[PDB]
DNA sequence: TTCCGAGATCAGACGAGAT
DNA sequence: GTCTGATCTCGGAA
């Protein structure tokens, strides 16, 4: 996963420095490693790795543990440095979902890592007030009220109790009155609710505008009772159901519960191993769509109806000639989708065998794309490292001439269009990776 | 025949010959006889220092077709090799300063050393003070031949003429026949007399013979040639 | 594996050209002219 | 003899293409934030320095950098609305 | 002071390796030599009169080393 | 001018052995550092002193003596709060070109500072009127090794008044 | 053959300055070459270094 | 010196030792006895 | 040639000045022609470096000089840089010290700058 | 119940140099 | 055309 250690690169050498990233990212190229080991072979001073874990224990980074030979071995989770790229996204779900007070809640919860309630509030009523009317001041009880109504639902969640190890040193974490208790975000109840956005936005683009809000509702009131290791969503009555629908519906008891029953059975699957199987191969066929035309998207759906029946239909089930077919299906193999041959049973014969069938595997696809999408936003951010360096010299002058000022326009037209796309490949990230955690066992 | 076993190792080397052994006890154990065509070819780059300078000039007027002579000079700065044949030699002698290279012919004193191609061990190879005969055969006393597991039946064997200063050091100090008459397996001297010289030195050491002042100024005289000649 | 050998024994000093380290090369020479550690000038 | 002319391509040109900028209107808003939070970030305390530059400067002299309302009212309450394990 | 006081013939090769090679690139001869013009002749002259402007640098293995002079040294 | 510690391997050739080292190294190192700029470094001039002197090693090959040499060498590298003193050896109309006397005529000041009677017009005018004094402002060195100039300077002129010459 | 893989392994031995007898990578083979530190080359009849009755006489 | 009942002598001996084989061909194992002066205690052995 | 340490600079006019002086009068006794073949930079820079040094009056300047201005200087506060400048730009009139001299805000004072034109001027 | 012993098959190599 | 250790498959047992 070279790729993936390529955004761990980039991503905190953009967002807090380089030492920062350089001690973090051969962290993630060694793992379980000591203070000292760690300053040697990154052939960094001792007192620079000590502030630059210390930004890393701060923004939950880097975790650390000692069990035999009592000296600390930091360890960085990987898949945890990548949500700061779904970080402006962590942020506008709260505005959906609670009001500018909570959103600027989960955003210095993600921007300073480990926060106590005594500081959090005390600096959205600066930001909140001194962006609304001066003599108009907002008051800091409603974002008491706003703050707990968070963690009713569940949203922010609280550190694990400190080891307080003798190597550990508890004055240096805290930037410089009460202590308090820390906690981050519960980005975990995001991915819950963002696979809730999905879901709903799966079947309201394909069943009907009815059958979608009482999937929401389904999985609204499951919520707390279920965790993410859930294999599918507690089960639930058809008379809650009717309790817990919104005010805005007016649907009677028996048509719903005909649509109940219609939503029940049908090719999709509320089976949450289904709901992520079914939307990851939709997100495989939207990429075959993006590249290889509708004609090779036509043949990509019908190895997902049939396993292993191939070469000997597909020029038949499509009726697109042997040419123009098997130029699809050798680009399918060549770029990992098509997976390969595994039924070949004749021995060690390339020219004499039972036929080889192709079949699409649906995980070595996923985990290819991952992996390509991983490698994707390393040439986005890139190219925005590329263009940053030259045209300093007119964003001061603002603080010119024609083509001085049109240099910029072009450039803030591209970093637009950049800083877009990252967040566009970054939700077939999620719609992926959250496919990939619902497959593997013992994680 | 691959580049590790035969390229690396075992490679091909310049400023070595191959003839045919034939014996000659009228020179000391240390002292090979090279034979003249041989000596004009193989070549010593001996750099001139204020010593030599003289001794070139002489020689680097004889040129590649007298035996103490020269077919090359360098100048101080890379030149290409003067192939000594074509110009005036006169006017490279005149014109011969300090510092630049003479690679005179394979005079006497030179070291050179052997090599009998079956190298079973360490005294396959030895040096060999190097003095121009007139014939194209190797030709060694033949107390060192036992080291080099070598008769006169029509064997060959290899003279390699080391270039560098430092390498014309090591093979005198280290590998002369001065130093190596002694096999380092037990000890025992390898160089010692064969054949002729053991029942010459019997039949003479024999308590029967009995020399008048005829034969016995003869016999003791025969040992006042070369390094001896100077002696009462 | 990412073997990183050194280069000694005889067999890669002689493949590398480098004089070797066994018999004549082990120990080094130095010149005997007039030199010291001298003092520096007033700055 | 075939291929044997030049660097096959260039470039290869896909006849089919990307669709957009796809969410074209709500990404406005996660856009701009994309950009707020990287002048914070950048500008926060929570970076490091280049002092590898200030032990490269050894011109150090004087007159230059090199050289040189909260309205609120108090309260407490510590809930346990989160977890209780680790 | 710990290795042995005789000149190995290892040592002895290369000091005369040496100083054959320095004494044939002009170097100032220590003998007031006598129509020698073998430079290699020159240097065992040098090292019998004990004149070699040479150090001998023996490193033990460790990486310690210990220096002798060829006039410090018991020739054969 | 500054100094700059040095470590150089100086290679002595077997036919100056009867000199003593530290001269004859100093001769070497003369050659060596001269009237060459040195990147981020400056311009070298000559020889300090020679602060340490190790030992002299004689090498398999060459049977030359190789000193590794600690040394001390003057440099010029201005430290941008210098107000030198030159010459005008040019003037061009984009910049006037001042020179150190006989040092170096490779410092070329932009003219954009001095009082609003500034151009040079191609006919050798030097300013438009109301030794010559310099302040050397910025370092600025290119290295030349490019495939199979170089201390410039930027030199400017403030409100100095200028009391003596105008 | 024999000649061949016998000194393709002991070639690199030598014994160094503090008399003990190394591998290249500096591993100990031997303390002292032999038990004396002799050379069997110079060494004299009966692995002995002196036959003291030929000396005494001579 | 490799150049120049039944047990093996020659350079197939010395060949046979250097390579240090797990099995070799004559493998024999001498062995002295407690009581070394009568052929019937030995024959017992 | 790596260069260990990039600066330490305390080489006064006069300090270069006086070795330059030492050195060309002392090159010339050993002068080469064997080496002319090789190098001759150093004779030029050398030579020419004389006279800019020259220029500025280190014509009778003294070595004592150097710690005499230094003792008074360590008064004054002013940087080491500064003195530098102090001692090898060696103010003729006040009007460089009073305008072209480095660091005149604030610490000119209209003060210590009348007494430097008295120090600067011994 | 698994694991280690004993049955098959597989490797790279088999001196210098010379015309 | 064998001589070779390595490395794979079978099998009987605490
Ligand atoms: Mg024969």
């Amino acid at each position: 996963t070279q790729a993936e250690i390529k955004l761990c690169s980039l991503l905190l050498q953009e967002h807090f420095g380089e030492i920062v990233e350089k001690i973090g990212v051969h962290l993630i190229r060694t793992g379980s490693q000591p203070l000292r080991v760690i300053a040697h072979d990154t052939g960094t001073s001792l007192d620079q790795v000590k502030k630059a874990l210390c930004v890393l224990v701060q923004h939950n980074l880097v975790s650390y543990q000692v069990h035999k030979r009592g000296v600390v071995e930091y360890e960085a989770q990987c898949s945890r440095v990548l949500r700061m790229l779904r970080y402006p996204r962590y942020i506008y779900t709260t505005k959906t979902l609670y009001s500018d007070t909570g959103e600027l809640i989960v955003e210095e919860l993600l921007l300073n890592g480990k926060l106590t309630m005594s500081a959090v509030v005390k600096k959205v009523a600066d930001r909140l007030t001194e962006t609304m009317e001066d003599g108009k001041t907002m008051d800091y009880a409603e974002v008491s009220n706003t703050f707990v109504r968070l963690a009713d639902t569940h949203f922010v969640q609280r550190c694990p109790s400190v080891p307080t190890t003798e190597n550990s040193d508890p004055g240096p974490p805290p930037p410089a009155p009460d202590d308090g208790i820390y906690w981050q975000a519960n980005l975990d109840r995001f991915h819950q609710h963002f696979r809730d956005q999905a879901i709903v936005s799966a079947v309201a683009n394909r069943m009907d505008q009815t059958s979608s809000e009482i999937v929401r509702t389904m999985l609204r009131m499951s919520e707390i009772t279920t965790s993410s290791s859930a294999p599918f969503t507690q089960p639930l009555s058809s008379n809650e159901i009717f309790r817990s629908l919104p005010v805005g519906y007016n649907i009677s008891k028996q048509v719903l519960d005909q649509y109940l029953t219609l939503l029940a059975d049908d090719p999709l699957e509320i089976n949450l191993h289904k709901a992520l199987a079914s939307l990851a191969t939709a997100t495989l066929e939207s990429v075959v769509q993006e590249r290889f035309g509708s004609r090779c998207a036509r043949i990509f759906r019908l190895v997902l109806q049939k396993k292993h029946i191939e070469q000997k239909q597909v020029e038949d089930f499509a009726m697109i000639p042997a040419k123009e077919a098997k130029d699809m299906l050798y680009k399918m193999l060549s770029e990992n989708f098509m997976s390969l041959q595994e039924i070949p049973k004749t021995p060690d014969h390339a020219p004499s065998r039972t036929f080889y069938l192709y079949t699409v595997n649906i995980l070595s696809a996923a985990r290819m794309l991952l992996h390509r999408c991983y490698k994707s936003i390393a040439n986005l951010i890139e190219r925005r490292q590329f263009e940053t360096k030259e045209n300093k010299r007119l964003l001061e002058k603002s603080q010119i001439t024609a083509p001085e000022r049109q240099q910029l326009e072009t450039l803030k037209r591209n970093v637009n269009k950049l800083d877009a796309s990252e967040i566009q490949v970054d939700e077939t990230i999620f719609l992926l990776e959250s496919y990939i955690e619902c497959t593997m066992k013992r994680q | 025949q691959g580049r590790f076993r035969g390229n690396l190792s075992g490679k091909r080397v310049d400023f070595s010959g191959r003839t045919v052994i034939s014996p000659d006890p009228n020179l000391r154990i240390d002292e090979v006889a090279v034979p003249v065509h041989v000596a004009k070819i193989l070549t010593f780059p001996e750099k001139v220092n204020k010593a030599n300078i003289n001794f070139l000039r002489k020689l680097v007027q004889n040129g590649p077709e007298v035996h103490p002579g020269a077919n090359f000079i360098q100048q101080r700065h890379t030149q290409m090799k003067r192939f000594l044949k074509y110009g005036n030699r006169e006017k490279m002698a005149q014109e011969l300063k300090y510092g630049d290279i003479v690679e005179r012919h394979l005079i006497d004193g030179d070291v050179v050393l052997f090599n009998r191609q079956p190298s079973l061990h360490k005294l396959s190879i030895m040096a060999h003070l190097a003095r121009v005969k007139p014939h194209r055969t190797f030709r060694f006393n033949e107390c060192v031949c036992t080291p080099y597991n070598a008769d006169f039946d029509g064997d060959e064997m290899n003279l390699h003429l080391p270039q560098t200063e430092e390498a014309k050091a090591e093979a005198l100090v280290l590998m002369g026949t001065k130093a190596n008459l002694v096999t380092p397996r037990n000890g025992e001297p390898l160089i010692a007399a064969i054949q002729d010289f053991l029942t010459g030195a019997y039949l003479l050491t024999l308590k029967d013979t009995f020399f008048d002042r005829a034969k016995a100024c003869q016999i003791i005289a025969s040992i006042l040639v070369g390094k001896d000649e100077k002696i009462k | 594996f990412g073997q990183k050998d050194s280069v000694c024994g005889v067999s890669e000093c002689i493949i590398m050209g480098i004089p070797m380290n066994i018999g004549t090369g082990l120990f080094k020479l130095l010149h005997k002219a007039d030199r010291d550690p001298n003092p520096p000038k007033r700055p | 003899f075939s291929k044997g002319e030049k660097l096959p391509d260039v470039v290869l040109k896909p006849p089919p293409l990307f669709p957009d900028t796809d969410y074209k209107p709500v990404p406005l808003k996660t856009g701009e934030g994309e950009e707020y939070m990287l002048a914070l970030k950048q500008e926060l305390r929570e970076t490091m320095k280049r002092m590898p530059y200030f032990i490269e400067t050894p011109e150090e002299r004087q007159d230059i950098e090199r050289y040189s309302d909260w309205r609120r009212l108090p309260r407490e309450m510590m809930p346990r609305n989160k977890c209780k394990k680790a | 002071r710990i290795t042995t006081p005789y000149m190995t013939k290892y040592e002895r090769a290369r000091v005369l390796g040496t100083r054959a090679l320095q004494i044939a690139m002009c170097a100032p001869v220590m003998v007031e030599l006598e129509g020698e013009t073998d430079p290699l002749l020159i240097a065992m002259k040098e090292l019998k009169a004990r004149k070699i402007p040479i150090i001998i640098r023996r490193y033990l293995p460790d990486g310690s080393y210990e220096d002798w002079g060829v006039d410090e040294l018991i020739i054969t | 001018f500054v100094l700059v510690e040095m470590v150089d391997t100086v290679r002595i050739p077997p036919w100056q052995f009867e000199r003593k080292l530290n001269d004859s190294i100093a001769e070497e190192l003369n050659k060596k550092l001269a009237n060459k700029v040195v990147y981020n470094v400056g311009l070298c001039i000559c020889l300090f002193d020679i602060t340490k002197l190790e030992d002299a090693y004689v090498f398999p090959g060459d049977g030359a003596s190789h000193t590794k040499v600690h040394f001390r060498c003057v440099v010029f590298h201005p430290f941008l709060d210098e107000i030198l003193i030159g010459k005008i050896k040019g003037c061009s109309p984009e910049g006037v070109h001042v020179s150190l006397g006989f040092f170096d005529d490779i410092l070329i000041p932009p003219e954009s500072l001095q009082q609003p009677a500034k151009f040079d017009e191609a006919e050798q005018v030097w300013v438009w009127e109301y030794g010559e004094e310099i302040r050397f402002r910025v370092v600025d060195e290119s290295f030349v090794d490019t495939s199979p100039y170089t201390l410039v300077g930027s030199i400017s002129e403030p409100g100095l008044g200028l009391l003596s010459w105008w | 053959y024999m000649q061949r893989r016998l000194v393709k392994s002991l070639e690199d031995l030598c014994s160094q300055y503090d008399l003990t007898v190394r591998s290249s990578t500096g591993d100990i083979i031997q303390f002292i070459y032999g038990g004396d530190g002799l050379d069997p080359a110079a060494m004299e009849g009966k692995d002995e270094p002196l036959e003291f009755k030929r000396v005494l006489d001579n | 010196p490799g150049t120049q009942m039944n047990i093996t002598l020659g350079v197939p001996r010395i060949k046979e030792i250097i390579n240090a084989s797990k099995a070799i061909s004559t493998p024999i194992i001498t062995a002295q006895l407690d009581k070394d002066d009568d052929a019937d205690y030995a024959r017992l052995v | 040639m790596e260069v260990k340490d990039a600066n330490s600079a305390l080489l006064s006019n006069y300090e270069v000045f006086q070795l330059l002086t030492d050195l060309k009068e002392q090159r010339k006794e050993s002068g080469k022609n064997k080496h002319s073949s090789g190098q001759q930079n150093l004779n030029t820079i050398t030579y020419e470096t004389l006279k800019y040094i020259s220029k500025t009056p280190c014509r009778h300047q003294s070595p004592e000089i150097v710690r005499e201005f230094l003792t008074a200087l360590k008064s004054h506060k002013l940087t080491k840089a500064e003195k530098l400048q102090l001692l090898n730009h060696r103010p003729v009139t006040a009007v460089e010290i009073q305008l072209m001299v480095e660091e005149s805000e604030e610490r000119l004072t209209e003060e210590q700058i009348e007494a430097l034109l008295h120090t600067v001027t011994s």
